[PDB]
């Protein structure tokens, strides 16, 4: 079946970095656009990146633009995600998902068909 | 919630008929419009790509005609043009007292011919083949006298075949057959792009197929209706089969003038003995051979049925007998013996005539002289295939043969030409601002 | 390759346009044979100008998909069918499309200018 | 159809460019012929490219309108006159508005270029 | 005039591309040489099509330059060589950089298709 | 009626009709018709 | 009138002798020479 995981580093303090990783099996990972959303404990979620399923286009919240960064391996089949500054309203459980967009050649899509486990980003 | 997207440089063709370049890497066969070849070929195979072809209505095989017709008459154009030479013979046998079966062939005769200047005459003494010659009714006149006047060939350009490369112009492309066992006609699986074909000997010849490519595996038999005996029979051999051809005969040839710088060119004393011509094919390779002709003709007709072969005893000598240029000179070989067995469920020697006057192509109205060859020439070849035709519990057939453009179709049976179109349209789930 | 993806998908084969377009501009018969392969290269070009597509290989335009040319899901026709075959199911609307494009670039130059004129 | 609107007021005239874009593409005299054609459409194609114009049949620029060249009002060159008639009257400017539009556009495409070198 | 800053410096030799642009396209052999001239005009048309510059004579494209090419600080080139000594430069690089060129384009144009899918 | 010049006598006046007129012409005698071989090819076609 | 321009800081190579207008000069001047004198009088009943 598809699988989605979610790795990455745990506490971080304001002003910091963080990567987080997500490896992906199951099906063929340039074939889909993916996403990545978060859930805070005291939240609903909420979607913070959008790549396309080549990675030459990204999309961002306003509220990230200018620390957030979604880049993809095609070849490792594993999706990344490069965090900055980490503030304290940044902390929750952070997943990666396949869907939300399509290449024009493929039906649209608009959703997130599969969701990871998920990994706790902590400040 | 879709709309048009137009694509340009789409990968689809259509049929067409268009000019083909000439490219090879004097002669005769040399194009003087006419490139290089590349020096690194591409052939692209189409995987998941199956393409119709049909011999029969390839238009490369038209443009080959029309390519060696203009080729030919461009190259005669400047050279002596024989018109003094339509004289009264007197003519007597060369040498009467042999006892080979070549006595009769050659004629001594003497003519006067012009010499340069208008006031004089030159009595000049030659010889002739007796199928050049016919008595006027010894006094003897040339065969071509009735037709049109005869034009010498230069005898510095070589008629030796050099393989000629078609290249599609831009904005076509040339597609391959490229499958074992295609008959000719229908779909081909394997279908690779091509730039430019490989190298087409342009070999002249009749009923049998010479200098030319073999079948990949096993002797195919290629018709455009094999049940239709007005339809000619091209047959591709997987063995080739080599064929010993030879005028054993040696040779001297004499020059004289005609003209104001117009010289002639004639047949001299023999030296040694006086033999004719002949080829030789081992028996062993040529009933091997044909007992494979004879399966496929099984497959096609029957195990059971009787399987006749005949020769073409009927029509001009030029499609009688085999045409064969060996050396440069023109053989016509009876060669009767190749179609004299009946099939049901140590060498051969194959007499040859010599011809100094010709008509290619079975254009009547444009005669030409071959110039003659000092020596004895001796040749091998390469017989990869078979023309023949056909006239129930028995079925007989003959060579036949006589027309050029099969043997031309024969090497392009697996090509063909189709134009580009580089435009096209799609649904996407896109809109232009 | 040249044609190397003819017998690819559509959306494989959609990669490869360049290739097309760089290989299809590689006695008198012959500058004849020049001459017409220059004016179909101009007049397909032409064609494109009046669309309003300029140089671009892959144009997208405001022509919306009748569905009556042809009534294919979008994923079976670029992931299940190579252009020859889409090409020759379509063939009969092509003119039909052809004529679509160009009036919707006359709209749209229209319109462009009536926005230009405003001050 | 093909120059129907030759004697139709300029602005219906604007409307039909379409068929005379397509009509203006459609022995060795004829082989001279087609080459001729070929070469006046090339310089009419490179003469709007350098005009910034390559890929429209009607295009705006920013060089105004000299006034002595004709002050004519646009109603009574738009909706009076002809394309033969106006084509006349400024016979003998064309080749200063040719320059003018030429200047122009290199105007233009240096201050692009500096724009797009901007951070 | 033709040429004429063939000898000046590369900035000065910028501004007049135009005239040596329009100069480009000003029995049997002549005739070949028009078609072959036309050949050699298309073919750089559509080299700038394949990178998207066919509408104008100076195009920024999106491909950094590599420094191995050339080490030359960017004043020197403009104002100290002329284009002869550039193109001798670079001579053994054009095939890179036009081939990156070309994937540049082809990639901008399928970003630029999946933009316009964004409802 | 068209001229370059009507009053110029020395160019011609090409009248175009409004009616036709039909005109019947032959040549009533029925000729023999021989031919030879002159040369090699050639040959010479003459009245009979 | 003619049009030149004078190319200042141009520092060409030439080399005369590998030059192709020479050969172009040499076979338009004999086609010209060849094909002016066509239509002219074969003198063939001179070499008596
Ligand atoms: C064809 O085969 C015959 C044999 O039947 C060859 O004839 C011999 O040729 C050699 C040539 O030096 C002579 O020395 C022999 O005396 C010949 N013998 C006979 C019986 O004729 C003939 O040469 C062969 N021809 C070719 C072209 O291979
Ligand atoms: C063709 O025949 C003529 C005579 O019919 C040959 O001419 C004679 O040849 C003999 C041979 O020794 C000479 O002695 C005579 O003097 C020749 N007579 C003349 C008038 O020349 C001629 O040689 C024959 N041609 C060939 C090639 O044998
Ligand atoms: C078929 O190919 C053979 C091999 O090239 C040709 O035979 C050669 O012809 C040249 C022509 O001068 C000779 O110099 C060689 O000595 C020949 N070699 C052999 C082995 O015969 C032959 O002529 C070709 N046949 C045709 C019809 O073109
Ligand atoms: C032109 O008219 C004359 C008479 O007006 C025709 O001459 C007659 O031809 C017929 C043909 O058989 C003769 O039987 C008459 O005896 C002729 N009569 C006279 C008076 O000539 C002549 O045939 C007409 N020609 C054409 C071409 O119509
Ligand atoms: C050569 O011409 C003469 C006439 O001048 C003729 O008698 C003689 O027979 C001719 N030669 C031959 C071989 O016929
Ligand atoms: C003379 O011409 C006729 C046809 O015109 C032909 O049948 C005949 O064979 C010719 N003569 C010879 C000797 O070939
Ligand atoms: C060639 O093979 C096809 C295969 O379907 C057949 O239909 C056709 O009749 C064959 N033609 C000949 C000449 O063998
Ligand atoms: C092919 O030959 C058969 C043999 O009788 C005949 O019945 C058939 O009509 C022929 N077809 C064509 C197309 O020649
Ligand atoms: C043809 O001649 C060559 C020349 O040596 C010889 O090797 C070959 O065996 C001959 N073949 C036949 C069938 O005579
Ligand atoms: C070879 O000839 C013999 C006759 O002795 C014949 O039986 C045999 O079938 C022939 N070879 C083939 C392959 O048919
Ligand atoms: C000939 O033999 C083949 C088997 O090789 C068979 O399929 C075919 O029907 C046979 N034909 C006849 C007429 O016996
Ligand atoms: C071949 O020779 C035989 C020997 O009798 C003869 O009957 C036949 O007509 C000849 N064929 C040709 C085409 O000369
Ligand atoms: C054909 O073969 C028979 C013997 O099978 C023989 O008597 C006859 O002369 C041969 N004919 C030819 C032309 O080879
Ligand atoms: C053939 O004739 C030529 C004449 O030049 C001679 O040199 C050569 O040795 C002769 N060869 C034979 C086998 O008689
Ligand atoms: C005949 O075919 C063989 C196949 O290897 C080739 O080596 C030989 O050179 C060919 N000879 C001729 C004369 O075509
Ligand atoms: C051809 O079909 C096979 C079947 O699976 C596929 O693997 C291959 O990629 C296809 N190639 C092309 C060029 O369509
Ligand atoms: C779609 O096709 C139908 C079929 O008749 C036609 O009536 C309709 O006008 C078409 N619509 C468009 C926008 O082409
Ligand atoms: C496209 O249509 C075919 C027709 O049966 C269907 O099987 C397929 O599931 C459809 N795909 C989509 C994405 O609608
Ligand atoms: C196109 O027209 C042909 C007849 O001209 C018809 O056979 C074919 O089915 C048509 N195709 C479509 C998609 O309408
Ligand atoms: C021609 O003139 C008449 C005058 O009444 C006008 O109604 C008509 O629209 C004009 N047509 C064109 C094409 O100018
Ligand atoms: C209009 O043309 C005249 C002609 O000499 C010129 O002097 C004047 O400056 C021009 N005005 C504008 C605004 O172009
Ligand atoms: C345009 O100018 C003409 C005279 O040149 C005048 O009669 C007409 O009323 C003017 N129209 C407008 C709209 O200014
Ligand atoms: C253009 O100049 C010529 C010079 O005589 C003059 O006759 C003509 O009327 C002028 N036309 C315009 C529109 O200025
Ligand atoms: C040549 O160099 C001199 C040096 O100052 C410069 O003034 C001149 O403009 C240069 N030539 C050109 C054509 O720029
Ligand atoms: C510069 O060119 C070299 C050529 O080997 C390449 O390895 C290197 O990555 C290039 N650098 C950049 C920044 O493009
Ligand atoms: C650029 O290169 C020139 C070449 O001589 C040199 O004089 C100049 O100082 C260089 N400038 C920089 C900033 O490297
Ligand atoms: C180009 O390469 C050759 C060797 O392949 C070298 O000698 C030459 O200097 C190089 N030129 C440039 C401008 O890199
Ligand atoms: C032709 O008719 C026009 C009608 O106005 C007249 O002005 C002209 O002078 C006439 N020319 C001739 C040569 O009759
Ligand atoms: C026409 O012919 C008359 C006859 O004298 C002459 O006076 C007049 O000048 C001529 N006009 C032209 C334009 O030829």
């Amino acid at each position: 079946e598809v699988q989605l995981v979610e790795t990455g580093g745990g506490l971080v303090q304001p002003g910091g970095s963080l990567k987080l990783s997500c490896r992906a099996s199951g099906y063929t990972f340039s074939s889909f656009a993916m996403s990545w959303v978060r859930q805070a404990p005291g939240k609903g979620l909420e979607w913070v990146s959008l790549i396309n399923d080549r990675g030459g286009l990204t999309f961002y919240v306003d509220s990230v633009k200018g620390r957030f960064t979604i880049s993809r391996d095609n070849s490792k089949n594993t999706l990344s995600l490069q965090m900055h500054s980490l503030r304290d309203g940044d902390t929750a459980v952070y997943y990666c998902a396949t869907g939300g967009m399509s290449s024009a050649l493929q039906s649209s899509k608009y959703y997130f068909d599969f969701w990871g486990q998920g990994a706790l980003v902590t400040v | 919630n879709l709309w048009v997207t137009v694509y340009y440089g789409v990968p689809v063709w259509k049929d067409a008929e268009t000019t083909l370049f000439c490219a090879s890497d004097h002669n005769v066969w040399a194009t003087h419009a006419c490139v290089p070849t590349d020096p690194n070929p591409q052939e692209i195979h189409l995987e998941n790509v199956t393409e119709e072809f049909n011999m029969w209505k390839n238009n490369m095989v038209e443009q080959m005609h029309e390519d060696i017709i203009s080729l030919w008459d461009q190259s005669l154009k400047p050279c002596v043009k024989l018109t003094p030479l339509c004289v009264t013979l007197q003519c007597t046998n060369y040498a009467p007292k042999l006892r080979s079966m070549m006595r009769g062939e050659i004629k001594n005769c003497s003519f006067n011919m012009t010499t340069e200047l208008r006031d004089k005459k030159q009595k000049v003494y030659s010889l002739f083949y007796r199928l050049d010659v016919v008595q006027i009714n010894k006094e003897y006149r040339l065969i071509n006298c009735n037709t049109s006047a005869i034009t010498q060939a230069c005898p510095k350009v070589s008629f030796e075949p050099i393989p000629i490369h078609y290249c599609a112009p831009a904005g076509f492309a040339i597609l391959k057959c490229k499958d074992k066992k295609f008959n000719g006609t229908g779909p081909c699986p394997s279908v690779s792009t091509v730039q430019c074909t490989h190298g087409i000997k342009p070999v002249v010849s009749t009923q049998l197929l010479l200098n030319g490519s073999l079948a990949e595996e096993e002797v195919i038999i290629r018709s455009e209706n094999i049940t239709n005996n007005a339809k000619n029979i091209l047959v591709q051999l997987n063995t080739p089969v080599q064929i010993n051809c030879t005028r054993p005969s040696n040779n001297t040839v004499k020059s004289i003038r005609i003209g104001p710088g117009q010289a002639f060119y004639y047949f001299g004393d023999v030296l040694g003995h006086v033999r004719m011509a002949h080829c030789n094919i081992s028996k062993a390779t040529w009933n091997e051979t044909l007992g494979k002709v004879v399966k496929q003709l099984r497959k096609h007709f029957g195990n059971n049925t009787i399987i006749r072969f005949a020769q073409s005893s009927g029509g001009d000598l030029e499609v009688t007998t085999h045409s064969f240029n060996c050396g440069g000179e023109f053989f016509y070989c009876n060669t009767s013996g190749l179609f004299n067995s009946t099939w049901i469920s140590d060498s051969l020697i194959l007499p040859c005539w010599i011809k100094q006057i010709i008509n290619m192509w079975q254009r009547i109205g444009q005669a030409m002289y071959a110039p003659p060859i000092q020596g004895v020439i001796r040749c091998v070849s390469n017989i990869t295939g078979l023309i023949l035709t056909r006239d129930s519990t028995t079925e007989t057939f003959r060579p036949g043969g006589g027309d050029m453009r099969d043997n031309w179709r024969s090497e392009l049976y697996k090509y063909k030409v189709v134009k580009i179109e580089p435009l096209g349209v799609a649904p996407t789930r896109c809109k232009r601002r | 390759g040249f044609l190397g993806a003819a017998g690819s998908t559509m959306g494989a084969a959609s990669m490869t346009l360049t290739v097309q377009a760089r290989n299809l501009l590689s006695g008198i018969k012959q500058l004849q044979a020049r001459v017409l392969a220059v004016e179909h290269y101009l007049r397909d070009q032409q064609l494109l100008g009046i669309w309003g597509c300029s140089g671009k290989l892959i144009c997208c335009t405001n022509v919306p998909w009748n569905s009556s040319w042809s009534n294919r899901n979008l994923s079976e026709i670029w992931d299940n069918m190579t252009w020859l075959q889409w090409d020759k199911e379509i063939s009969n609307y092509t003119q039909i499309i052809y004529g679509l494009l160009e009036e919707s670039q006359n709209q749209q130059e229209k319109n462009e200018q009536d926005l230009l004129a405003l001050d």
